[PDB]
């Protein structure tokens, strides 16, 4: 199962 | 008997040719079980192992939503990094992201991983303490400042010690027949004369799982690397792996050389002699 | 910008046996970037029914792919793998050796 957070560089 | 779960995302910009190509792959140890391709017609997370097809529509819908989110964030990251390095839109660039978790033979959490790369080069990574970040350059420093401000490390550590390990355990039990099996390396040796006074001994290990294996050569009982050659472990294609190690010996002295095989599927490591 | 040259291996899935069906595999690994051309050649001609795995990569971020096709090894047919990459000035042809 993947990660939930919307992460941006 | 440690295990791991790993997610890999690759995003390659195609300037003037549309949207960036996005490819995501999911692994449990050495077995791929999910896959997403932005050029595929489905536009959904697709199964690649039989034991993951047990999941209902809720799992696949959630997985498809998150892989779409990863695709979008990577597309934005491409332009962001193009700006960080003051690069034009003419060039094609690649951003890669990998994250996952390891468990020991007791299935207790061991370590978590989360790292990025830009154009084949390290960019940012989660440190071993799972509390801070290591940045590879001064743009990754700005990324690290942004991530420390947003407390990304805490949410990531919660994922790595929670959802990641729990769902890795779930996949190891649902795919017990194939994920927890161990295929011993079937070994054999080949002989080839290279000249009138020298020959080549090649020992093969085939059809083993997992891919981790060790092949060493010994002369007179001492490790040998002088005239040896090893190939990278390679996939057979049916889910197992292959490897071989060769050594050039003086013809007539083959019995001095032994090939030593170490793998998880063998109670005792193997010793192969030509005769 | 990092660029890595592809390591190439040509091999059969099972030990080669003349007349018995098998799978011909070209494994390319350790290359960057991901754009790469791989062809499976029988006697110099390109095989058409070639499949490949989904793009993955190692811990050092270098990619790896497996191209494969069903074939039948004989004593006369020569098989090989032609690989072209940005790091390769001249495309590399690795001929299939059943003991490699």
């Amino acid at each position: 199962k993947q990660w939930l957070v919307w992460l941006l560089l | 008997g440690s295990h791991s779960m790993r997610y890999f995302y690759t995003s390659v910009s195609r300037p003037g040719r549309g949207e960036p190509r996005f490819i995501a792959v999911g692994y449990v140890d050495d077995t791929q079980f999910v896959r997403f391709d932005s050029d595929a017609a489905s536009q959904r997370m697709e199964p690649r192992a039989p034991w993951i097809e047990q999941e209902g529509p809720e799992y696949w819908d959630g997985e498809t939503r998150k892989v779409k989110a990863h695709s979008q964030t990577h597309r934005v990251d491409l332009g962001t990094l193009r700006g960080y390095y003051n690069q034009s839109e003419a060039g094609s660039h690649t951003v890669q992201r990998m994250y996952g978790c390891d468990v020991g033979s007791d299935w207790r959490f061991l370590r978590g991983y989360h790292q990025y790369a830009y154009d084949g080069k390290d960019y940012i990574a989660l440190k071993e303490d799972l509390r801070s970040w290591t940045a590879a350059d001064m743009a990754a420093q700005t990324t690290k400042h942004k991530w420390e401000a947003a407390h990304v490390a805490e949410q990531l550590r919660a994922y790595l010690e929670g959802t990641c390990v729990e769902w890795l355990r779930r996949y190891l039990e649902n795919g017990k027949e194939t994920l927890q099996r161990t295929d011993a390396p079937k070994t054999h040796m080949t002989h080839h004369a290279v000249s009138d006074h020298e020959a080549t001994l090649r020992c093969w290990a085939l059809s083993f799982y997992p891919a981790e294996i060790t092949l060493t050569w010994q002369r007179d009982g001492e490790d040998q690397t002088q005239d040896t050659e090893l190939v990278e472990t390679r996939p057979a294609g049916d889910g197992t792996f292959q490897k071989w190690a060769a050594v050039v010996v003086p013809s007539g002295q083959e019995q001095r050389y032994t090939c030593h095989v170490q793998h998880e599927g063998l109670p005792k490591p193997l010793t192969l002699r030509w005769e | 910008m990092i660029q890595r040259t592809p390591k190439i291996q040509v091999y059969s899935r099972h030990p080669a046996e003349n007349g018995k069906s098998n799978f011909l595999n070209c494994y390319v690994s350790g290359f960057h970037p991901s754009d790469i051309e791989v062809d499976l050649l029988k006697n110099g001609e390109r095989i058409e029914k070639v499949e490949h795995s989904d793009l993955s990569f190692s811990k050092d971020w270098s990619f790896y792919l497996l191209y494969y096709t069903e074939f039948t090894p004989t004593e006369k047919d020569e098989y090989a793998c032609r690989v072209n990459h940005v790091t390769l000035s001249q495309p590399k042809i690795v001929k299939w050796d059943r003991d490699m």
